[PDB]
């Protein structure tokens, strides 16, 4: 029950050069507010949200895969906790999305998964990091839309 | 003196066909040059400064009162990263090499300009091909920005001064074979916006094209340096009066090399005053130029000129000599010269000199002669009435002659104007203010800037840190820099080295040592009780 004041320095864990830390903060605050539901709590979630979306265009492609692959499900434990950010959330996944279908076009690949824009989600191995971005980024968001749904 | 212009530019990245990039390139042939002067006996005095492409305040890497070693320690670490800013890089370098004028007496602008007192200084703004940025797009003028001028500028009009020449290098080296060696002893141009810049100074613009005709330049740049004295030649007003041994047709008009001034500080007397009519009372000065448009006259005129008059050898360097060869380097007979621009009251010029080749027909002397020679040389009330043809400051410098006979004159017409004294020890301050400020904040960084500036897009406030390089992690005293996976095994070492109770402890887990490990600055810190008398 004392984990309430790590959002003391949960901001102060984010400003690390290290991106292993900031990732940790994310999965830790996502924790914190699908557990305690505060308007500090809500601050410190925008402002991970914020300093998440600042970091798409400062971050190589291998380094972004490695920080938006654990992070998604934080943004889906956000929006099941926030309400109000949803269209926030919505607006980031999109541009990483967009992100996403600039890197899959630049190289060839084995799946071409931009024909499959129009596939359904199925309920419920080795294949290419952008690839597994892309669907990483669109079974997060039938996650959020199942979970807003019901 | 020497200030090496060294962008250190974005557009300074690009790999050679040797392996290495330009910039890596530019300062191997920084140190060659420097190994190459090495070899003349004559770079006991001179001082290195470095120039780069950055901020005002990060410009200037070593400048007045520094060393060589810290001049090639900030050599040593140059980054390429910037834009190709030429013209502020140029204006600092400019302003820099002007810090210490208004202070010694040089270029007083009140009495005359002594060509004696010389501040020798070479550019060679080692720079990329073309396509130079100016953080809105890419210009084609290369036109030096006039945003804060120092004070006691506006009296030259222009940046560079008597004694300020410029080379350049391109380094258009090619990427596969550079495999263009067919002219082996020929240095062509740059041909760039770097080119008229250069040439207006009065030093040429190399083409690098090849490691062999690098070589070749710096070999051949080694020689062309020495005491700076620049003057410009006319042609006008003679039509080519050169009927002596042939029929004149011409290039060598617009001379604008350089004159060998040795000493034997410089010795010398009777200095070009000026280019205007100066009245007794001017609040404003006009700007003097940097190169004096003096005209010569291809006339006999007596050039015997034998009298106990103080000698000078102010050696001109050959570039336009062919026009004099011509002629058999006119044995025995001279042609005047005479500086242009209202040298007096009323008239167009005024013969002060002449350019009489020596006895070995070697080079021209530039045999520098009194304002109006032919005329004092051959009392009946006379000399009082001659005195007023000439400047009244002139006055100053041919009496100190006339102490070797005797001393007719005094201090009461010795006054040039009562208001050009006025409004000078101000600007002398000032510029003396503003060279100390300059050499002050010269090698102190202290950027600390690490910031990402986090967009919305605690509020309005955050900002995530960056990676630092020099952080130097305290793993004894600092409990934060030791990470997950060795914790364990340094909490153990943490402990042992707690417990031990050693002499001299430290909070360093492993620190060797630095990047530099001498042999006599450890062996200094030490006692031998030994003298090998045996």
């Amino acid at each position: 029950p004392s984990m309430h004041i790590c959002l003391d320095f949960i901001p102060e864990l984010i400003a690390q050069p290290e991106l292993e830390k900031q990732i940790f903060a994310i999965q830790l605050l996502s924790h914190l507010c699908i557990q305690y539901a505060l308007p500090k709590s809500l601050s410190v979630a925008r402002l991970a949200v914020n300093v998440m979306g600042t970091l798409l265009t400062v971050l190589t492609q291998a380094k972004r895969y490695a920080f938006f692959m654990p992070t998604l499900p934080s943004l889906v434990s956000f929006c099941r906790a926030f309400p109000p950010l949803y269209e926030d959330i919505m607006s980031l996944l999109i541009q990483i999305g967009q992100v996403c279908a600039s890197d899959v076009a630049t190289q060839t690949r084995d799946i071409d998964p931009i024909i499959t824009r129009l596939q359904q989600i199925k309920e419920k191995g080795s294949m290419d990091p952008d690839v597994q971005l892309c669907h990483c980024i669109e079974r997060t968001v039938i996650e959020i839309i199942n979970m807003s749904v019901s | 003196i020497l200030l090496f212009l060294i962008d250190t530019s974005a557009s300074m990245n690009q790999r050679s066909h040797l392996g290495t990039t330009y910039l890596d390139t530019a300062k191997g042939a920084v140190e060659t040059f420097m190994k190459l002067r090495a070899r003349d006996p004559a770079s006991r005095g001179d001082r290195y400064m470095l120039v780069t492409f950055e901020e005002p305040p990060y410009a200037i890497k070593a400048g007045w009162k520094e060393n060589h070693a810290t001049f090639m320690n900030e050599l040593k670490n140059l980054q390429a990263e910037g834009l190709t800013t030429l013209g502020q890089s140029l204006r600092t370098a400019f302003d820099l090499l002007n810090l210490n004028r208004l202070v010694t007496g040089i270029d007083n602008y009140g009495q005359g300009r002594n060509p004696f007192f010389l501040e020798p200084a070479i550019i060679i703004t080692i720079t990329d091909g073309s396509k130079l940025t100016t953080t809105s797009g890419v210009q084609d003028e290369l036109h030096l920005p006039l945003n804060s001028p120092l004070p006691g500028s506006e009296l030259t009009k222009e940046p560079f001064r008597w004694d300020q020449r410029l080379f350049a290098l391109v380094l258009r080296l090619p990427g596969t074979m550079s495999v263009e060696s067919e002219q082996l002893t020929g240095v062509p141009l740059d041909d760039s916006a770097i080119t008229p810049m250069c040439e207006v100074t009065g030093g040429r613009s190399y083409s690098v094209c090849s490691p062999r005709m690098l070589n070749q330049c710096l070999e051949s740049l080694v020689q062309k340096v020495q005491s700076g004295v620049v003057i410009n030649f006319e042609k006008a007003g003679p039509d080519p009066s050169p009927v002596e041994d042939g029929q004149p047709d011409g290039s060598q008009p617009w001379h604008s090399c350089h004159k060998l001034i040795y000493v034997r500080v410089p010795i010398g007397h009777w200095p070009v005053p000026e280019s205007f009519w100066p009245d007794q009372n001017s609040p404003t000065l006009p700007p003097r130029t940097s190169h004096p448009v003096v005209k010569f006259s291809c006339t006999d005129c007596e050039p015997m000129v034998i009298d106990k008059l103080p000698f000078d050898k102010y050696e001109l360097e050959p570039s336009p000599l062919t026009q004099f060869i011509l002629e058999r380097k006119s044995p025995q007979t001279c042609w005047q010269v005479y500086v242009s621009n209202s040298a007096k009251y009323s008239e167009l010029g005024h013969p002060f000199g002449y350019l009489k080749a020596s006895t070995a027909l070697n080079c021209v002397n530039l045999f520098v002669m009194p304002y109006n020679y032919p005329v004092l040389l051959p009392w009946r009330q006379s000399f009082e009435s001659y005195l007023k043809t000439m400047p009244p400051y002139y006055l100053g410098p041919l009496k100190k002659a006339v102490r070797m006979m005797g001393a007719p004159n005094l201090i009461a017409d010795s006054m040039e104007y009562g208001l050009s004294y006025s409004v000078i020890s101000y600007l002398k301050k000032l510029s003396q203010q503003a060279k100390i400020e300059s050499d002050r904040v010269i090698g102190s960084v202290g950027k600390k800037v690490v910031q990402e500036t986090g967009i919305k897009v605690e509020y309005t406030g955050f900002q995530v840190a960056l990676l630092n390089k020099d952080l130097k992690p305290q793993t004894f005293r600092n409990a934060y820099d030791i990470p997950r996976r060795n914790l364990l095994d340094h909490l153990t070492r943490m402990r042992s080295n707690l417990l031990k109770s050693t002499r001299r402890f430290l909070k360093g887990q492993d620190e060797d040592q630095v990047h530099s490990v001498p042999i006599a600055q450890m062996g200094n810190y030490q006692e031998y009780l030994k003298q090998v008398p045996s």
